[PDB]
């Protein structure tokens, strides 16, 4: 038999990796109050997710 | 595995015995006792390889077995030593001059071989055991009668990182280079496969020593030595053959270099055979080349098939035999091939038909034999795998004399074509 | 579709089983006395083994040389490599003809090869550990496995991989949520990008963005490629490397682009022989065609009369249209076909037969019926009859400016008329050296 | 010369000549004892005792 | 479509305006 | 070692006559005490662009003497072989074969003396300085005799980089071309490991510096290509590689200017001395009219060696004219800047004495009996093959198991390999069967 046995133990930032993020998805349709259409682009002088 | 039956692939070797007497019809060639002779006489001297730049020129008739006679001493001569065929058009080359493509030809049949005695350590991985903070580790080497343990260095671990060995693996280390080279996976190789895995080709684990001494060999020809030593470009051997040497320290410095060696004990020589095809395409500066390069040390041993007779040298109007001038005639031994008569022929045309496997009747040897008297050996012979396939279509068992009847209907040679092209036919 | 050619009619020997040839079968009409012998090479050629030959297809020109030369590709099918080279392709300013003649020959045999691989494909959900005690003193708790959850469009599925692979996971930094390809064979692990399913609103990040991993998260597939001795040649010649800098001399046009025998021997034939026996790549031997070879010159011949005796050349169809001429090279060197007669003796001959009124007549009719003309019984004959005169080439291509002469008059089929008008417009070569003659 | 040819075939050895401080030949007298692949131990004739 | 007329170059050539201060957290 | 290994000069007596055989040589005495006479003109070094033409049927022994010409020199001259085909180059012009082939006829042995520094290396620090480069870098070298702390270019310190060296390892250095080896890592280290992928070398002897000298000899070509097609250091001229690499088709301007000045001021210093050697051209008959016209000026140099052509032919049309004719092949403008030179035909006496010398000189125990019947051979036959056909006769005498060469022996092996003559015949008797 022939098998894999690499160690890191002795410190916790190789534990630390395995659980790094784990995390889903959260970008949802960002609707727009003038047309509720597939938002587009977030205006960087009123902070809303336009469409139109 | 696939390398397809050629013209020349019945014949295994010159029928000679031990005394250099030929026989009639051994080892693929028939008949031609005299000229087999010679051949056998030429390749002795070459196996011997203490006389260096001998021509010789195999003249004769077209379809007399020239060309095989030269395949029949390549394969007697076998590997170990250098045997260069071409063809006497191939040396007209666009990006070299003809004189520096006939030093090529010749110094590519020249080869130097290096015995070394490097030692290495061959055995199966058991365990690599490597701690990065420098890493170090160790590595437990095991062969059918012993098992070892080895501390493994820095580049030690690098080289083996890269090359990916794993445990039940068996390796072959060059401990003068750290050179790594896994031969396959042992039986113990086996992954316990819970994984993604796709590879059980076990082999049995190596035995003797651990650590043993084997002998490497390293041949390499003139040719591909000036080749890589040209210029830092060291590919042009595989890369392409754009070529041009200067005759400067280059090659006069292999040369001496090789001499320094044979001297020495480090690579003596090896000499070898040049056969030049339809040799009558050279030129008149080929020849007048020739005729000094044969001179040299370093020229092995040439061959020169000739068809034509009294006809004009190439690149002038002198008449000459064999379409070579006198001065380069000087220096060949002539062997003259003979016409095959009846039972040669016919023995000829058996050969070769149970060579490619085609069953042929009584008859159809007679009528095939009559065939190949009346027109050329060579059309003859091309009959019988023509004649085997409407054989094979109307699902028979051996070639009739109807089938060769048929396909000789069928196909015209030379003279019928000739008598046939009664037309213009765009002349 | 695509454009008519000159021989998009032609589709086949059309032979018996028995190895007889029809009347008009597979647009082929006549010639069967040359079909046969074509057709045995046919199987000459399906016969894998006993290479090295060479036929010459001769005869007056345009009889039917290139027409069944090219069919004997059609009956032989797209599988087998057939390559085609006029005589005129031999002289080149770059590499020597002698060079030119050998790729082609090794061009002309092919290489097909099958490979089977497994593939991974699906958004990664999460990787995890699997602990172990320690294999040696208590320095901590080692890992054996790594379980990987990949997600695709049929479903989501838990994988285990060994260490190594998760060390190649880490060295290429990739994260939870993203696309990979794994493979078991090789062990290498691609990162293909984030998903569609992620896709963002306005990001501009362009990675050839991966849409949803349709298809199972496991998916074996053969792949089978047909590569020639050519290809081979060419790419280890002129390498496409990386930074290597010897590779980095692609911006030259490279001339002196011949091949070396040391290598085409010791490194290309082996890796081939080797996967033959081991049973991932057939052998597919070809053809290769040349017609016009009377254009070779003694040199070219010469070399081609050694190189046809090499075992592992391909079959070789040769064409002839001239008789009783000069060898091109040589001064004044008389011989059959512009051949020389060393190459005769080694070649089957063909001879191409010459075409009878009713013969030519058929072959009009199948070339109208190949370029879609609509030609009525009349002009049929009066082309048979304008053809009889002069050569079939002539009569047959007096289809096209007829029917657009029928179409601009209001016609939906060449009538007798048209094709007369075309005859006194358009001249041949007979009726125009004759003027030649004429004039000064 | 010696070491020079001795040191291709794969081999450790010491050296002893004259220039070599007490120290450091008692430091090698005493590595002399339970030696990893060392068979061949160098003398001289002057020095040697 | 978009070359610039000397029209246009001419009046650019005026009082510029401020950038703006956003700090929308809501709708 | 065949068809030269048996001369090993011309011959001569202590009053340059020539003697009846001795030498490897027979016969021929008037041709060899003249080419004794072009030995002593070239070993005089005192002329410049004479040119000999030894003019003879095949087979006179005229390149016998050509080459035993090169043997009474020694190697200490450059002596350059070159054959008329030669000039037909497809990358140089064809008179720039001709003139590079005249210049590396010419030597010159130059003493020069060059440093070296080398040691088992204990450190290497490169001293850093903003520009933001690296500035210089120290490396302790040590040796078996001292120790020495060197500062060193960023350009050695990069070429150690490219070597992958490290600290404690062995290096070899120059200053003078500039290239660093690694001779492996110090012996000391070897027991650091069981194993390593490491060359081992001792600690290097001798001084950290040293500075030796060497006597070396290299041709006026020599430093031309090294002038014309540049590869030095320190720079990225290695694009050479690519930039155009053929033979540089060398240029007069340099030729003739820099090279010789350079070469004048070495000679004159007492650094270089000018060895002027042989160019011995052999088949001279198809050189092109240019080469025979720029052979004038060849040899009307006061730079060119001597030169020696070979004449084969009596008279035939030259080449590139296509419809002269003149007397060896060459025009009458360069015959006569030439000193011909017979070499008379052989006599069955002579060609006997020459078969036995290359029978022993091949290491073949030949009877009297075989001798003498090689003897009509060669009067029936030509001189050459006559005496190629001796090896075979060896190789059968060894099969069938007799310890010398007899009649039978010889006999067979002129019955197996036909003649030039013998083969024309046979031609001629099947002239129209032969194609
Ligand atoms: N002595 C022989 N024994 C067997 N086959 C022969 C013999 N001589 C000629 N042949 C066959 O004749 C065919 C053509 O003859 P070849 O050897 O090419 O003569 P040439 O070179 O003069 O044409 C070859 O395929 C060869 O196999
Ligand atoms: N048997 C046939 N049936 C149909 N068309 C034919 C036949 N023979 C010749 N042709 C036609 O004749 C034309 C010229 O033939 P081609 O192959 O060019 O002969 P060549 O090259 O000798 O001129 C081709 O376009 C082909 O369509
Ligand atoms: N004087 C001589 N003594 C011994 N052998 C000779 C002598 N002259 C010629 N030979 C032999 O004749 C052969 C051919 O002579 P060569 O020098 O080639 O004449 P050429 O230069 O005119 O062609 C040589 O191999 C040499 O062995």
């Amino acid at each position: 038999c022939s098998r894999t046995f690499i160690t890191f133990s002795d410190d916790a930032t190789f534990e630390e990796w395995f659980p790094q993020g784990r995390p889903p998805k959260v970008p949802v349709r960002e609707v727009c109050p003038v047309t509720h259409r597939p938002a587009l682009y977030r205006d960087p002088v009123t902070d809303i997710p336009y469409a139109t | 595995r696939i390398e397809r039956i050629g013209a020349h692939s019945h014949i295994r070797g010159l029928g000679l015995d031990d005394a250099l007497e030929p026989r009639q019809a051994s080892q693929g060639m028939v008949g031609q006792l005299a000229a087999r002779r010679a051949a056998g006489v030429v390749l002795e001297m070459i196996r011997e390889g203490k006389i260096a730049g001998r021509a010789v020129l195999i003249a004769g008739q077209p379809g007399t077995g020239k060309t095989a006679i030269a395949m029949g001493m390549a394969q007697a001569l076998g590997p170990d030593t250098p045997f260069t065929a071409i063809a006497g058009s191939e040396i007209f080359s666009l990006e070299m001059s003809k004189t520096e493509a006939l030093t090529q030809a010749f110094r590519r049949s020249i080869g130097v071989r290096i015995k070394e005695e490097t030692e290495i350590i061959e055995g199966e991985v058991v365990e690599i055991q490597i701690d990065r903070p420098s890493k170090v580790g160790k590595l437990t080497l095991k062969t059918t009668e012993m098992e070892t343990i080895y501390d493994l260095g820095t580049k030690m671990i690098e080289s083996l990182t890269k090359d990916k060995v794993q445990a039940g693996d068996v390796i072959t280390i060059d401990k003068a280079t750290g050179k790594i080279s896994k031969l396959g996976r042992s039986f113990t190789r086996a992954r316990d496969y819970d994984a993604m895995g796709s590879q059980t080709k076990f082999v049995q684990c190596p035995d003797g020593e651990l650590q043993k001494r084997k002998e490497v060999v390293h041949t390499v020809s003139l040719h591909e030595i000036d080749v890589i030593n040209s210029r830092t470009q060291g590919f042009l051997a595989l890369f392409s053959g754009d070529t041009g040497e200067i005759k400067s320290e280059v090659r006069e410095q292999i040369n001496a270099k090789v001499a320094e060696w044979r001297e020495e004990g480090k690579a003596e020589i090896i000499p070898g055979v040049l056969f030049i095809d339809e040799v009558h395409m050279l030129d008149i500066e080929s020849f007048s080349f020739l005729n000094r390069a044969l001179e040299s040390d370093m020229a092995p041993v040439l061959i020169m098939a000739t068809n034509r007779g009294i006809t004009r040298i190439r690149g002038t109007s002198y008449q000459s035999p064999h379409g070579i001038p006198i001065d380069l005639l000087d220096r060949l031994l002539i062997v003259s091939t003979t016409p095959y008569s009846e039972k040669d022929t016919k023995q000829i045309l058996r050969i070769r038909c149970e060579e490619e496997d085609v069953e042929m009747s009584e008859d159809a040897y007679t009528v095939l034999t009559r065939i190949g008297l009346e027109t050329s050996l060579r059309y003859a012979i091309q009959l019988i795998t023509a004649a085997s396939l409407v054989c094979r279509k109307r699902k028979g068992t051996e070639v009739q004399v109807d089938d060769i009847k048929r396909v000789y209907s069928l196909f015209l040679d030379e003279s019928r074509s000739t008598q046939y092209m009664k037309e213009y036919q765009d002349a | 579709t695509q454009r008519i050619a000159s021989h998009s009619h032609v589709k086949g020997l059309g032979l018996d089983e028995s190895g007889l040839a029809k009347q008009a079968a597979s647009g082929l009409v006549g010639q069967e006395n040359a079909r046969e012998a074509c057709g045995v090479i046919v199987e000459l050629i399906k016969s894998k083994k006993m290479a090295g030959r060479a036929v010459l297809l001769a005869g007056p020109p345009g009889t039917g040389k290139t027409a069944l030369a090219l069919a004997i590709a059609q009956e032989l099918g797209s599988k087998v490599p057939f390559c085609p080279m006029v005589g005129s392709e031999v002289y080149s300013t770059e590499i020597k003809k002698t060079e030119v003649l050998m790729e082609n020959f090794r061009r002309a045999i092919g290489l097909r090869i099958k490979e089977t691989k497994e593939v991974y494909e699906g958004e990664v959900t999460e990787l995890t550990p699997c602990e172990t005690e320690n294999p040696m003193g208590g320095y901590g708790k080692t890992i054996s496995h790594v379980i990987i959850g990949l997600k695709t469009a049929k479903g989501t599925k838990q994988l285990k991989l060994d260490p190594s692979i998760f060390e190649s996971l880490q060295k290429e930094r990739v994260e939870a949520g993203d696309v990979i390809y794994i493979e078991a064979n090789s062990g290498a692990v691609k990162r293909q990008g984030r998903c569609d399913t992620y896709a963002t609103e306005f990001d501009l990040e362009a990675e050839e963005y991966v849409p949803l991993p349709k298809g199972d998260v496991h998916k074996k597939k053969e792949i089978i490629q047909d590569v020639t001795l050519h290809d081979l040649d060419v790419a280890n010649a002129r390498p496409q490397g990386g930074q290597d800098i010897l590779s980095m001399m692609g911006q030259l046009m490279k001339p002196k682009k011949t091949e070396i025998t040391d290598k085409l021997r010791g490194e290309i034939n082996k890796v081939v022989n080797k996967y033959i026996d081991q049973g991932i790549a057939e052998l597919v031997p070809g053809v290769l065609f040349v017609d016009e070879v009377h254009m070779l010159d003694i040199e070219c011949f010469t070399y081609l009369h050694r190189a046809l005796e090499s075992s592992i050349a391909p079959i070789v169809i040769f064409a002839s249209n001239r008789g009783n001429c000069v060898i091109r090279g040589t001064e004044d060197i008389t011989s059959p076909h512009g051949i020389p007669l060393d190459l005769l003796d080694r070649v089957m001959i063909i001879r191409t037969m010459l075409y009878t009124p009713q013969e030519m007549k058929q072959i009009i009719k199948i070339r109208a019926q190949t370029e879609g003309i609509n030609i009525s019984e009349e002009a049929l004959n009066h082309l048979g009859e304008i053809g009889t005169k002069t050569t079939l080439r002539y009569s047959v291509q007096l289809l096209t400016p007829a029917n657009l002469l029928a179409k601009i008059n209001g016609k939906d089929s060449i009538e007798k008329e048209h094709v007369e008008e075309i005859s006194e417009l358009f001249y041949d070569a007979k009726s125009s050296a004759k003027i030649l003659a004429d004039q000064q | 010369v010696l070491e020079q040819f001795l040191t291709y075939h794969g081999h450790l050895y010491l050296r002893l000549d004259g220039s070599t401080r007490v120290e450091q030949r008692q430091a090698l007298m005493e590595r002399f004892n339970a030696d990893k692949r060392i068979f061949c131990f160098i003398l001289s004739t002057r020095s040697g005792g | 479509r978009h070359r610039l007329s000397r029209r246009v170059l001419l009046e650019v050539a005026t009082a510029p305006d401020p950038p703006p201060r956003p700090k929308p957290v809501k709708m």
